[PDB]
């Protein structure tokens, strides 16, 4: 949930 | 049509449409669904009079708190998404694919915003999310919608990445290497090894959440070692910083990073200094540092790759979806109003 990836 | 996975001759000719795209992308390859082995993948394709493939589309679906499932096509589809009339074509074919299983089909192709695109996607039924959701920051969409990406085409004759770049920054680059520091890369277990325990010690270091070492060995057993790329950097054997890379399409792209505490001795500028060095000896046309929250020095991420990439942040179209069950939708998404 934090960059994306 | 949709994609039979278990045909190694379909799988091998829809891989090959995805890696000699210019549209390609490396979470649209099917080597995408085995790192994310939570998900179920669904891909479909286009083909031209001759049976070519000239689109493609891989999809994985989510669960939700719903009797819905949530598919999600990462950075697609393959293809040029601003020819709108065949990305309605493909996503009719991605729409049946699915058998009424989701609420939505979402992609986030990275293109760039333009008024112009976003009324016409509005203009073909699909809801879109960008400068609507910015005000909720970076993690409004999935993705960052703004990325720091370096086009290495406007320097045709560079040879070295310290080429394309002003004599102060030169400057900046050159400093860890002449402080010692040392850069190996590869894709093996060792490098893997290196590369977790600097990013899960920078996660601590930050206070955010980190994924699994398994995610990364499923994407070294997908990807060899010409596509994925883990640079290590060290001073007289001392682990200071790591990344990874992956080269796919028209970028090589800087996607994960670590590095210890306290003193690193600029060790994250010799990585980046490597991994540009790749794109340069590949001819690759981008190199893409990702995303960030703001083009603001109160953003920690841009100053960093400000560092590297001079010129604007690129600004994507964000999120395009495709409304399936919109009462499911209206309770799953907000759309920023």
């Amino acid at each position: 949930a934090x960059c994306x990836x | 049509p949709v994609l039979n996975l278990n045909d190694p001759q379909a799988v091998e000719r829809y891989e090959e449409f995805m890696r000699q795209s210019p549209y390609g992308q490396v979470t649209q390859d099917l080597g995408w669904a085995k790192v994310k082995n939570n998900w179920e993948p669904v891909d479909v394709y286009l083909e031209d009079d001759q049976g070519a493939i000239i689109a493609a589309m891989s999809m994985l679906l989510g669960d939700t708190p719903t009797d819905k499932k949530f598919a999600y096509a990462s950075k697609g589809p393959v293809m040029d998404v601003t020819d709108v009339d065949l990305l309605d074509r493909l996503v009719d074919e991605a729409v049946k694919a699915l058998d009424g299983r989701a609420y939505v089909l979402r992609f986030d192709p990275e293109v760039a915003y333009s008024d112009e695109f976003n009324t016409t996607l509005q203009d073909h039924g699909y809801v879109t999310r960008n400068r609507n959701v910015a005000d909720a920051g970076m993690h409004a969409t999935i993705q960052p919608r703004l990325n720091m990406v370096l086009d290495l085409t406007k320097f045709p004759d560079a040879k070295t990445t310290l080429d394309l770049y002003p004599s102060k920054t030169k400057s900046k680059i050159k400093r860890p290497f002449r402080d010692g520091v040392e850069v190996h890369s590869g894709n093996s277990a060792t490098e893997l090894d290196e590369f977790f325990k600097t990013y899960t010690t920078m996660a601590e270091r930050h206070g955010i959440t980190h994924r699994p070492i398994e995610y990364f060995q499923r994407m070294q057993a997908a990807f060899d070692a010409d596509t994925m790329r883990i640079f290590v950097a060290e001073r007289e054997g001392k682990l200071l910083s790591t990344g990874i890379a992956l080269k796919y399409g028209r970028k090589i792209w800087y996607m994960y990073a670590g590095s210890m505490d306290g003193n690193t001795y600029y060790a994250p500028y010799a990585v980046q200094s490597e991994m540009i060095q790749w794109a340069l000896d590949t001819n690759t046309d981008l190199y893409d540092l990702g995303g960030i929250e703001s083009e603001s020095t109160d953003d920690s991420l841009y100053v960093f790759k400000h560092v590297f990439v001079k010129d604007a942040p690129r600004e994507y179209i964000g999120e395009i979806d495709k409304v399936l069950d919109p009462e499911v939708y209206a309770e799953l998404v907000k759309d920023g109003h």
